[PDB]
């Protein structure tokens, strides 16, 4: 049950896997209504995954504490530049996390990729789930491969402002070493743009 | 038209406790406050600070540790200290009376206006609340200076 | 539809009394539940 | 016999939208035949197409002259149907009363200066988020047009309309935190023994300016 | 900081004016005044409040207050002009009020 | 059974283990129908912004809707005024009101009702908003469906019709101290 994903020119293959869960929807939504005149221009060369370190899961890390990151995390190369080019631009994710296990450890820590969030009071935290989401046991498999097409209130937005999509990582089971299992894995991100769109081009800086 | 003088060594050496008086005799001076200052020689001009008649003093930062001053309300004579001079400071001892007191607050920034607030329920120490319910400007409500 | 259901329908037109809607060119949440995975993942005795 | 019914409370006010039509006090009055008037105008969007109008620019004139110095920029207003140098136009006298419009807004440029020079300019757009341009080359990257005056001088760029929502606000402050609609600009790279000559622009509602949701506001 | 001419001329029974260029920091929140200050003689009230005047004091010389800049006119220049005319504001980037080194008022 | 871990829906439904399924036939669930009750909310005396999650949270629309983000409402509004009401379109200066020009009503005891096209220019509004720094904030201040000016208004209500949501998040219940909750 290995999966192979692959984005632009990035494969990013898995050994263990559970398979693809899906978010809202399988298919993205029309690109195109009133709110671009067809000022919209795709883009192919910027859907390559880039790699981003969430936090430290360690043997004290009690239920509750997540540590959630807001896509599209200002990205240095690609998806850099479509940044502080465009004004205005709408993808879809793809966002793959991979806790490294010794296969004797289990933590059953969970993602979730959860629109727009604003302070879990520690009550819908119990709830979380509700979202998109697969939640891995080092009994199990050591990754899980979300996706989710962009949801707003608008055709599409302005990513200085207002930032849909926020990763968020819970540790339902604090980790648990024995001699046998890594004494306190790290967990990181392949989170992958995908299906962009463009419209409206800034001046230069200069 | 109030009465003011101005009274102080004229030959001195630098570097010491140099201390200038002054008096108001009038109402200019009773409820505001005292006044020292100077003129630079061939250069821009001079600031030194200023009381109220409550003690409440005010200088420049830059030279702090060379300014302190008292007051006084029965003989009308004000007094002043510069200490730490150099060769640099030289002019005339002028303007004794100080004509202003200061006021800073402001509020209705940008399209907003603090007496229409309540309206979306506002929460935190911001109180000025936005005018005209259209386009987003600061969201609703965000506070000001 | 929802909580107005009556047989004279409206008095008003439908422009008047909704919004109009658009188009260009289903819901989710109830194909997840009818798309649940059911019975058991083993063989069965007795 | 008496038919039944139930009044219901608050179903009926009089709502100063008037959906429903009055009770005629006169049965029978006939007025002459106002048919075939000289020229009749269905909706305001089409006299705002069908009429270009000027807009206001610094000096209250309609009039950009043509700037002699290393400056390139002439004028360099907010879209917002409200900034100044709208103010004049028709359509914005219109869209002060709705308050939400949509598509491109058709700018009319035409060059009136002697036959003896001539001169390129070059409008160019800026989206919102960024603090607008200061020179050509610089706003070059955002999209523009560039054109000569020869033979014929009237040239209508086409302010496309591309905004996170659907619909923009017609009225919303202007005083500070620029307006998010976007910015426009009349950037002039060359211009050759032309000072006298000037730019006269014109403002009009696009192929497409359907605006919605009339409120009469103060006036 | 306030910044204040030095060096003006003028003749008997013609108008001379000063200019007293100021900042938001200290021009906008207070009264700006001016007084008789011969070099080496006390100084005595002649204008305060931008607006009123106190009792004994005469009008010969003019001042107002419009924008950011504070601007008095010298009608009728005499020998007892013949001084340091100080101007001041409320500098509240220190909470007190910037002070004016007076011009050299001369008479020809 | 199960171990997919895939987090995609798995059910028994009862049938594990030699029982049928008596139907469950769900009404009162539809958040076109369950979704539709006038709720009261403290009106703000004169001029109240008239707009979704300005209710309570624990009525239950108040809290039913902050279940969703996103909600299409087309609101109905009933209000309680003692001077003639004046409704104003989304984007109406503050001034807008009291033009009369705009959709008022007069007085009709004991209440009068009206109907509110949903006038907000966006595809959805957003119960939720990120990257702005609670209804009275992390929300740009356009998604409302106007402004109801009145002389007092006593008690205002929304109503909403038609209303599909999207993409729900997750809601709470009353923490009780002890197990069994006895009410």
């Amino acid at each position: 049950r290995i999966l192979t994903t692959r984005n632009g020119h990035t494969t990013s293959t898995t050994q263990s896997s559970v398979g693809v869960t899906y978010g809202y929807a399988t298919a993205e939504d029309f690109v195109s209504g009133p709110n671009t005149s067809g000022l919209e221009t795709r883009v192919v060369q910027a859907e390559r995954f880039f790699k981003t370190h969430l936090f430290d899961w360690v043997t004290s890390d009690p239920f509750g504490r997540c540590y959630q990151l807001e896509l599209p995390t200002d990205h240095k190369g690609v998806y850099g530049s479509l940044t502080d080019s465009y004004a205005y631009m709408r993808n879809g994710w793809d966002v793959e996390v991979t806790a490294v296990g010794n296969q004797f450890n289990g933590g059953c820590l969970l993602v979730a990729m959860v629109p727009e969030l604003c302070s879990i009071d520690k009550r819908g935290l119990y709830q979380l789930t509700l979202f998109p989401h697969q939640f891995i046991n080092p009994r199990t498999n050591m990754t899980a491969h979300i996706t989710v097409p962009f949801v707003g209130v608008n055709r599409y937005d302005q990513y200085k402002v207002h930032k849909p999509w926020t990763l968020v990582v819970m540790v339902v089971a604090p980790l648990t070493v024995n001699t046998e299992g890594a004494p306190q894995i790290k967990v990181y991100a392949n989170i992958a743009p995908t299906n962009v769109h463009v419209a409206g081009e800034f001046p230069s800086k200069e | 038209q109030v009465q003011l003088r101005e009274s102080g060594p004229s030959l001195v050496k630098p570097s010491q406790t140099l201390s200038l008086t002054c008096t108001a005799s009038g109402l200019s001076l009773s409820d505001k406050a005292v006044g020292w200052v100077r003129r630079a020689p061939t250069k821009a001009l001079e600031w030194l600070g200023s009381i109220d008649t409550g003690s409440s003093t005010g200088y420049n930062p830059g030279l702090k540790s060379r300014l302190s001053i008292t007051k006084d309300n029965s003989r009308n004579q004000v007094s002043l200290t510069i200490t730490s001079v150099t060769t640099e400071d030289s002019a005339t001892y002028y303007c004794a009376t100080v004509h202003q007191h200061t006021s800073e607050k402001r509020t209705c920034p940008r399209a907003y206006r603090p007496d229409c607030a309540a309206r979306w329920d506002c929460p935190g120490g911001a109180d000025c609340g936005y005018c005209n319910f259209g386009a987003g400007s600061y969201g609703r409500c965000t506070p000001f200076t | 539809s929802g909580n107005t259901g009556s047989i004279i329908n409206n008095y008003y037109m439908q422009q008047y009394q909704n919004s109009m809607d658009t188009q260009l060119g289903n819901d989710w949440f109830s194909k997840l539940a009818s798309s649940a995975f059911s019975g058991l993942f083993g063989a069965l005795l007795a | 016999g008496i038919f039944p019914v139930a009044c219901s409370d608050g179903y009926g006010g009089l709502v100063t939208t008037d959906p429903k039509t009055a009770d005629p006090a006169y049965g029978k009055v006939f007025n002459p035949p106002r048919n075939m008037l000289p020229g009749r105008f269905t909706n305001f969007l089409d006299v705002a197409e069908a009429c270009p109008t000027f807009l206001h620019f610094e000096g209250d004139v309609p009039y950009v002259t043509t700037k002699t110095d290393s400056d390139r920029v002439l004028a360099q207003f907010d879209l917002s149907l409200a900034a100044k140098h709208m103010s004049n136009t028709f359509l914005a006298g219109l869209a002060q009363y709705y308050t939400q419009y949509s598509g491109t807004i058709n700018l009319h440029f035409m060059f009136t200066g002697p036959t003896d020079a001539k001169a390129r300019y070059m409008i160019a757009y800026a989206p919102p988020g960024m603090e607008p341009p200061k020179t050509p080359e610089a706003a070059a990257h955002c999209i523009h047009a560039e054109w000569d005056t020869g033979l014929n001088s009237k040239f209508t760029f086409s302010i496309p309309y591309l905004s996170a929502a659907d619909y923009a606000y017609t009225a919303s402050d202007a005083a500070e935190t620029t307006n998010v609609q976007g910015w426009v600009c009349l950037f002039q790279i060359t211009h050759g023994k032309a000072d006298g000559d000037a730019l006269v622009v014109l403002a009009s509602a696009g192929k497409d300016f359907e605006l919605r949701l009339p409120v009469d506001a103060r006036t | 900081v306030l910044t204040q001419p030095s060096s003006v001329s003028g003749s008997l029974g013609q108008r001379v004016s000063i200019t007293c260029s100021g900042s938001s920091s200290n021009v906008g929140n207070g009264y700006v005044s001016w007084y008789q200050l011969i070099p080496g003689s006390a100084p005595r009230t002649l204008i305060y409040g931008d607006t009123n005047r106190a009792s004994g004091v005469p009008d010969r010389f003019s001042g107002s207050r419009a924008g950011n800049t504070a601007t008095l006119s010298i009608s009728s220049l005499q020998a007892e002009d013949e001084a340091e005319y100080f101007c001041a504001s409320p500098e509240d980037s220190s909470s007190n009020a910037n002070f004016g080194s007076g011009t050299t008022l001369t008479v020809l | 059974t199960s171990t997919g871990e895939s987090a995609d829906p798995v059910t028994a439904t009862v049938e594990n283990y030699g029982g049928e399924t008596q139907v469950q036939r769900r009404q009162h669930t539809d958040v076109s129908f369950i979704l539709d009750r006038f709720v009261k909310v403290t009106p703000k005396d004169q001029i109240n912004v008239l707009d979704l999650m300005q209710t309570p949270a624990h009525t239950l629309v108040g809290a039913l809707l902050r279940t969703a983000t996103y909600y299409f409402a087309d609101l109905e509004v009933a209000v309680k005024h003692e001077g003639n009401l004046t409704w104003v379109p989304n984007g109406a200066p503050e001034t807008a009101l009291d033009n009369t020009t705009n959709p008022t009503a007069y007085h009709k005891a004991p209440l009068t009702r009206l109907a509110l096209p949903y006038t907000a220019p966006h595809r959805v509004l957003a119960t939720v908003y990120n990257g702005n720094c609670k209804a009275a904030r992390a929300l740009p201040t356009s998604f409302n469906y106007g402004a109801i000016k009145a002389t007092r208004v006593t008690e205002l209500l929304y109503r909403m019709k038609r209303a599909e949501t999207y993409c729900p998040r997750p809601l709470l219940a009353i923490h009780p101290s002890e197990a069994r909750h006895k009410q």
